[PDB]
Parts: structure tokens; C-alpha cells; sequence
RNA sequence: GAGCCUGGGCUCCGUGAGGGGGGAGAAGUCGUAACAAGGUAGCCGUAGGGGAACCUACGGCUCGAUC
RNA sequence: CGCUAUUAUUGGGCCUAAAGCGUCCGUAGCCGGGCCCGUAAGUCCCUGGCGAAAUCCCACGGCUCAACCGUGGGGCUUGCUGGGGAUACUGCGGGCCUUGGGACCGGGAGAGGCCGGGGGUACCCCUGGGGUAGGGGUGAAAUCCUAUAAUCCCAGGGGGACCGCCAGUGGCGAAGGCGCCCGGCUGGAACGGGUCCGACGGUGAGGGACGAAGGCCAGGGGAGCGAACCGGAUUAGAUACCCGGGUAGUCCUGGCUGUAAAGGAUGCGGGCUAGGUGUCGGGCGAGCUUCGAGCUCGCCCGGUGCCGGAGGGAAGCCGUUAAGCCCGCCGCC
């Protein structure tokens, strides 16, 4: 279910399974990279590029054309974000909200958003610190995290 | 969440063999649901288990005859030495050879007669009548 | 047998600019507006679940 | 602040009583912290005497209530004569 | 829901709530923490002796109507006055104050009173040192 | 308080919140007599 | 380093003029609160009142009958 | 001690009999998806050194048999420790995966929350014009208002609270709770998705946050209603029910209190065991069409109801939105 609303939604993506790539793809490995590193320094984030390759290119599953993810390919380059995606989107959020309640106190509805987002936050950074993307130091503090965006 | 996948698997052929179905879907495959269908057919309470791929895991598709009555995961899996499947037999089974205590060892998933003709104890696991 | 392996609903197009006959591989259910990568004209609307196809299919992969 | 129940009015000990230093304390405590100006929108604002008060970066001068510079008659007025 | 905590490596949490949920009754709370002894007038003994200060009768408890004959005694090993009954027919002739006097339990439910009489919970087993059935038989004299 | 929901049947008994304002009033009176 | 005195710390029992509620027992006196729509449907939370069971107000529930 | 499954590991209960914290977030702890490689801590087997005797079980022998005593074989001592072997399970270390979970895009739904602006009737009072003796209220009456002109009708000015019918068997929200219109700021969920990360999960003692009405503090306001109180009736009596008035309060701004039949009287997550018929949202496919963000039919996902077979239960009843069979964690009797 919902980690916090316990709703059993299920719209999510059905993928077949395949090994080989299909033979009507076009392009080739190297130019997925070249087009990869291309959307990127258009200030594109990885999912929108995987979007972009299948909606525009006709490009599935990168990883089976290349035998690579996209974050691996962005990190072969000096292209890859130093915090994660996730935990950036999450914590512009968090800055967002704080910014609103400043001038809205007593809303007290999105202060329990507030709340939920940075349980989101903590658990991802217990994760990240022992996988080792972040230092085993690592403490979110919105003062700090204001100049992070 | 999801904790111990085998449990399911056989509360699902225990509730369809009691209300009558012929075959019977098993989602999340595993080495150890291998093992303990290859005992089962050994000793005869099923027949024809098959193994299908999904991208993800293994489906395990499984033919019910008639034979069972009762089929249930032992949790905790107990540790059991050589000279101690009494108490558990008469914990489990309904009379003296009655069905099949299936036992984890070193050298191999077994039911407890062929681990006593060793000489070896391990884990429990499952049990079946 | 049952449906237990879940296959997509959706399909890759072949389509046709009308302007300048690019013929083109797309998605038919899209989540951005595709352009003709020549003329940069639009051939698929975005919506809610199926898009909108402004253009000739020729082969549905 | 070493104290947990009184504030300014420990000055004068076991006197007076418990509802008068109370609210002493209470008006104290809401007087002599600082206010925002409405000249320049920043919190510079102390009081000078018995209802004129000042910013110390501006010095906008003004006056206003006898212990805080706004009264609720006086925001009723701003705002009746603003629209009428 | 299932029964909790059932895992292999969780002994200490199950012997922590059996514990806990022990004290829910009252024969080990009151075993444990010794309160019969605390408030018993015999100290925990089988039998006590006594001296007499006052027969009395107690009314019989409704719909029964009678009068059950009982005598005060004043207990020796601490001073305290009891209530004790005389079984048997006359059991109150053979008995004059200042008469020595044993002490047993009458028979209740949880060690207490019984059925007609409740607030009893003693009777009279020797006057003298004799035994009260055969003073009531007959078949003795006192001295 | 922490209450009894089989105190509010009426069967041999008065009502519950009347007993408990009943309450109430004699804890003040014992109180006072200390004088803490 | 006993013992004596002395100033404190903790805690069980001991004893005390006299007051408060509690429980049984007889059922004596004033009323009729509850069980039927119990003759003002009943009950919870809060507050005020009244010889007593109880009355009233705001919010809630049906463990409420009927057209 | 047993009886007693009335202490429940084996092996108990929590809708109505005693019993689910008002709701949610999360710390320790407990429980944790699939594949490959290694290690051998747990785990299993074998063997060495220990765990005094008496006591316990068996056989033989001596007092007539026996109780008792003696010889020998096992056990008990809840276990400790030196080595060798094994690797299925757990643990530890390193790689891989995408189903569980999180992020993102798209077009839509909704009384979710905050701020500002604009209104709609109705009610109360005041000022003028008209008209003249009753109005109000009840089972029936009386207090009350009224010739200083009431009730009633007309024209105007002011004020405070609330937002009818449409409105549902509907919807959103963790619960409490949320209904005039327009605009801005903001939280969450469902659907569609060969998009991204790659087990990041469940529950949660202790701790925290939110939390109807009422009450308390400080300041403003105050139409209607109305605890207390003042009167009139009924009544054997009336501290009540009925009638006429009426303070606190009900409203706003900033705080405290932390309580309810805060109730589905039913703690949360995952898997399985016939369905039928309704309704809300999204999507797909067929047909009609006044071509409309329109109407009908079927299917998939998610919510929300009513029936019901097998099954369960002391029964009432529940019954894929279990009170059924399994895997977990907390609270209570
Ligand atoms: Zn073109
Ligand atoms: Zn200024």
C-alpha cells in the first residue's frame, strides 16, 4: 500500500521480458549515448530523457540497446548530480513549503506535508549513507538545504 | 509486506485442494518451493509441478490429485538432532508413519526417514498429510 | 492457459509527415508532444491514456 | 531568562500578588520587545513615552498606543475610512 | 491478527509479557507478596488457643431462620478477639467463661465463612483440653 | 477518569455521570479538610 | 576501634481524643428517577443548579418505538 | 501440585459476554523479496578431556520372599571445553535483478486547507407615511406588548450571525471534521506510462504532533438563541416538563485545557478461498447523436453500498470492504 494514505493503487508500467533488442530499432549504441549526453546538457533529468527516447526516437529499455543505465553513462562523463534525484526534488519541495507557511501559519494541513516529506527525506538519506552516495555524516537541515536548490 | 513466500504457497494448495481445484498457480518461485514439490512428488501426494519465466521470477504451475489433507510451513524452523523426530512427529502427524516431516541438511532437502537412515538432524521446515 | 505474464496494451507506430514523408518510429501512448524531428510540426497530441495521431500510420510493431 | 513561571516582575520578590505580576509581567513582556515599522517594514520600533513611539534606523516617529502602537479602534478606523 | 512475538530470536519480549501479565491474578499476587500472612490473626498456624470473654448468637442468614450460638475469644499469641462457633446440640452448656478454648478453621470457600453464617470463620475444637463431641455424646466429663 | 462502559447500563444501579458529579464533589471535601 | 552522646537520611509495624465515605443487616420514612414511546425517548462528554432519586444548556451516539 | 486451555511455547481471548490506545509520524527492538560467488559465527555428524558419591530405571545375587544390601549396564548432572568433517537454512562480506516500495511526465475528479474581494435572502432596531383596537401565547389560560398608537401594510437607514432547494443510497480528508460566487498560494490520492532508483520494506515500547463541544486567560464585539436567575401556569406538592423575559456563552484575534457512545462499540501490512446487482473517478472498445466537456452497452483498475452459496460462529449475524485458512508486529483482559 501508500507508505502514509495505505491505498492499494496499481497504474504502473507492464514491460515484457525480453533479452535481445527488437531488429526496427534504428540507431545504435553509440549514438543512444551521444543523444543521452545531448538531452542532458539541455537541463533534461534521466527520466524525462528515457520519455523523451521513447516517445520522440522510438528508443525501449535503454539498457537493452545499451548494455548500460543512463546514470552510468552520465557518471562515465562529468554529467552525474552529486545528490540523488529523488532527495533534490523532495527537498525543493520541502523549501517550497516552509517558504508558505512562513506567510501562512496557521494553514496547518500542509504542515503535516511537511512533515511526511521529510520522513521521506530521513529514510532515503539512512539508505543513501550506507550504500555510500553520501557521506556517513550526512544531516538534512533546511537552513543548509536552502542553498542546495 | 510479504515475509515468507513457501507459506503461502502451500496454504494456497491446502485451500484449493480442500475446495477442489485440478491445478493450481504458485507466483513467486524459489529453489526451496523446488525442492520441497520434488519431495512431494517423490512421495506422492502431487503431480506434474512445472516451471514457467516471467522476466521477473519463476511460476510455478502444479497438478492436485487427491491426496492432501493438510500441507503447512513450520515457523521457527526448528533445529532437530538425529534422535529427536519423535516429539515432532507427534507434534505434526497424526499417527506413527503418517505423512512426511521434510527437513533442511547439509547435504540436501530430505524427509526425516531418509535423514534418520543417514544419521543427520537440520532445520524444519515444512510438513505434510 | 491463464494471463499470469502481463504484456503491454500499447504499440509502436510507423507514421508518415504529411509535409515532408519523414516515416518515423513513435509510441501511442505518449507523455510529451512528438514533432517531426525535420520539420518540427507536430504528430501526436498528448492525453490521457491513448494520443491523438495526426498523421498516417504505416506499420503498428 | 533563569526563571520558569516569573519574568520582569521578579524585580520586586514575594510582593503584590499572583494576578498582579501576572500581568504586569504579561504587558511588560509584550511591550519592550520591537515592532515593525510602518515606514520602512522593518522591526526597529521602541517606545519613547506614553504613546509615541520610534524606529531607531529610520527615525520615523509616531504616535499610538500606551503600550503597544496599534489599537483594535484604530485598525477598525484605518480601514472604514480607507474604503469610505 | 496472529499471536505476538513469535520469532525465533524474541524470548526475551515473551518472557517479559508473560510476566507482566501474571500479576493479572490473584493467587500468585497474593502468594508473592504475602498478604494472608500480613493480615492473618493465627499467624499462619492450623490451630490456636484462646480464652473465653462472652457467649453470643448470631441470626441465621435469610430464608433460613435460626440462631447459631458463638463465643468470643481473645487470642494468646497476639490479643486479639475472634468469633468462633460450637457445633452440635447444647455445645454452648459445656462452656463457662474463662474456659480454655482450641481454635480450628470452620471450612469455607477460599478458607472463609460458610453457607447460613457468613462473618464466621472459626469454631471450637477442646474445652479444657477435651474434646467438645464427647462432652456433647456424653461419653466425657470436663474438669 | 478512566470509566467502566458496563457502569452506564441501568439495572440496579443510578446513572453514571450523576454518580460521577457525586464523585466530584466529595474528592473537593476531602481535600479542603487537609487543607492541601 | 568498641561504647556513649549528639545532628540528620530512609522505611515496617506500634498507640491516639475525634471526623468522612464504604459495606452488610433489618427493612422503618419521603418521593417515583429507570424497565412499554415507563407517560418529558434513553445514554456519553463539559458546565451550572437542587431536600433525594434528579433538572436544565451545547455538542455527539442509537444500545430508540411509531406514522 | 493437579483439577485449570482460569497465565495458554506446546495451548487461551479482545462487534454485542472482561478486553483495540481518539488519530497519525517515527527511535530502539522484533520480522523482512529473488539469483550468483566466498566465509564458516549460529546449525548437524564424528571423535578426545570434564560434569564426586548417594538418590532414579533394568537384570542377577545375599538376609524365608520383600522392603534393604551387593555386582554390572544405562540414565541424571538443564551444560563447558580441544580437534576433524558438511554447507541446505540463518548470519557476515561482495556483485546482479525487478515483482514490493519511492521519484517523474500527461489529461482529468473532488464541501482537502489558507488568504483577499464581491454578494443573497431572512431576522432585529431606528426614522417617516397609512390605519385603529386589540396582538402574542396555550391542552385551556395568565404574566407580557399596546391610545406616548401596538399587531398589519409602504418607503428608507444601520447591525450581527449563517449560507436554503439543487443535495444523493454522493464526494475529499489520518482522525477530529469540511457545503454562496470569483481570484491567488498550497497538501494528498486514483488512472495512463517497454520513463528513473534498485529492497530503499512492515510494525513500533519510549518520545512527538493534530485533536468535537464545553471551560479558563487577555483584549474586541454582541442580531438571534439561551445554563444561572426573575416571573406566570399546572400540580396533593413542582426547586421540572408548558409560557413570557434574560446574564455568562455561542462570533473574531492570540494562547491554555487534551477530554466524548472521539463507535464499523471491529489495531496495521501481505497472500489465498463462488459470485450477483447498484453508484463515483479514470481508461479502452462498440453503437446513437440536437455533433455538445452529449446518451446507451460491455471490459480493466481503484473507491464506496446492498444481497448471497460454501464456510465460520453461543447465537444475533459475518460472509473477497470476513467476524474464514496461513505469514508477521504492537496494545489490552
Ligand atoms: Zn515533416
Ligand atoms: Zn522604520
Amino acid at each position: 500500500a501508500r507508505i502514509h494514505a495505505r491505498k492499494r493503487g496499481k497504474s504502473g508500467s507492464k514491460r515484457p521480458p525480453r533479452t535481445a533488442p527488437p531488429a526496427w530499432v534504428e540507431y545504435t549504441a553509440e549514438e543512444v549515448e551521444a543523444l543521452v549526453v545531448k538531452l542532458r546538457k539541455e537541463g533534461y533529468s534521466t527520466a524525462m530523457i528515457g520519455t523523451i527516447l521513447r516517445d520522440q526516437y522510438g528508443i525501449p529499455s535503454v539498457k537493452l540497446i545499451t548494455g548500460k543505465k543512463i546514470t552510468k553513462i552520465l557518471e562515465e562523463n562529468g554529467l552525474a548530480p552529486e545528490i540523488p534525484e529523488d532527495l533534490m526534488f523532495l527537498i525543493r519541495r520541502a523549501v517550497n513549503l516552509r517558504k508558505h507557511l512562513e506567510q501562512h501559519p496557521k494553514d496547518k494541513h500542509s504542515r503535516r506535508g511537511l512533515q511526511l516529506i521529510e520522513s521521506k527525506i530521513r529514510r532515503l538519506v539512512k539508505y543513501y549513507r550506507r550504500t555510500g552516495k553520501l557521506p556517513a555524516k550526512w544531516r538534512y537541515d533546511p537552513e543548509q538545504a536552502k542553498l542546495l536548490v | 509486506t510479504l515475509l515468507d513466500p513457501l507459506a503461502n504457497a502451500l496454504s494456497h494448495i491446502t485451500n484449493s485442494e480442500r475446495v477442489g481445484k485440478k491445478e493450481v498457480y504458485i507466483k513467486p518461485a524459489s529453489k526451496l518451493i523446488g525442492e520441497v514439490l520434488r519431495v512431494m512428488l517423490e512421495n506422492g501426494y502431487i503431480g506434474e509441478f512445472e516451471l514457467i519465466d516471467d522476466g521477473r521470477a519463476g511460476i510455478y504451475r502444479v497438478q492436485l490429485i487427491g491426496k492432501i489433507n493438510k500441507a503447512g510451513a513450520i515457523k521457527p524452523r526448528f533445529p532437530v538432532k538425529a534422535r529427536d523426530y519423535e516429539k515432532w512427529e507427534k507434534r505434526f502427524l497424526p499417527a506413527f508413519e503418517f505423512g512426511i516431516l521434510i527437513v533442511s541438511t547439509s547435504q540436501g532437502v530430505m524427509t526425516h526417514k531418509e535423514a534418520l537412515e543417514k544419521g543427520i538432524g537440520g532445520r524444519l521446515i515444512a510438513y505434510v498429510y | 492457459p491463464k494471463n499470469l505474464i502481463p504484456m503491454p496494451r500499447s504499440r509502436f507506430l510507423r507514421v508518415k509527415c504529411i509535409d515532408c514523408g519523414n516515416e518515423q518510429i513513435v509510441f501511442s501512448h505518449p507523455a510529451t508532444p512528438v514533432r517531426c524531428l525535420v520539420c518540427g510540426a507536430t504528430l501526436v497530441e498528448p492525453t490521457g491514456g491513448k494520443g491523438i495521431i495526426k498523421a498516417k500510420v504505416l506499420e503498428v510493431e | 531568562g533563569r526563571t520558569t513561571k516569573v519574568g520582569s516582575a521578579g524585580r520586586f520578590g514575594p510582593r503584590y500578588g499572583l494576578k498582579i505580576r501576572r500581568r504586569v509581567a504579561a504587558v511588560e513582556a509584550r511591550m519592550k520587545q520591537k515592532h515593525v515599522c510602518p515606514v520602512c517594514g522593518r522591526k526597529a520600533v521602541r517606545r519613547i513615552s506614553t504613546g509615541i513611539w520610534q524606529c531607531q534606523k529610520c527615525g520615523a516617529t509616531f504616535a499610538g498606543g500606551a503600550y503597544l502602537p496599534t489599537t483594535p479602534a484604530g485598525k477598525v478606523a484605518k480601514r472604514v475610512t480607507a474604503s469610505k | 491478527g496472529k499471536k505476538a512475538p513469535y520469532g525465533e530470536f524474541a524470548g526475551r519480549k515473551l518472557k517479559l509479557k508473560r510476566k507482566k501479565f501474571r500479576w493479572s491474578d490473584i493467587r500468585y499476587k497474593r502468594r508473592v507478596l504475602r498478604l494472608k500472612e500480613k493480615s492473618d490473626p493465627l499467624e499462619g498456624a492450623p490451630q490456636a488457643r484462646g480464652i473465653v470473654l462472652e457467649k453470643i448468637a448470631v441470626e441465621a442468614k435469610q430464608p433460613n431462620s435460626a440462631m447459631r450460638k458463638a463465643v468470643r475469644v481473645q487470642l494468646i499469641k497476639n490479643g486479639k478477639v475472634v468469633t468462633a462457633f460450637t457445633p452440635g446440640d447444647g455445645a454452648i452448656n459445656h462452656i463457662d467463661e474463662h474456659d480454655e478454648v482450641i481454635i480450628e478453621g470452620i471450612g469455607g470457600p477460599k478458607g472463609g465463612s460458610m453457607g447460613d453464617i457468613p462473618g464466621i470463620r472459626y469454631k471450637v475444637v477442646k474445652v479444657n483440653r477435651v474434646s467438645l463431641k464427647e462432652l456433647v455424646k456424653g461419653r466425657k466429663e470436663k474438669p | 477518569m478512566k470509566r467502566r462502559p458496563r457502569k452506564w447500563k441501568k439495572k440496579g444501579r443510578m446513572r453514571w455521570k450523576w454518580i460521577k458529579k457525586r464523585i466530584r464533589r466529595l474528592k473537593r471535601q476531602r481535600r479542603k479538610e487537609r487543607g492541601l
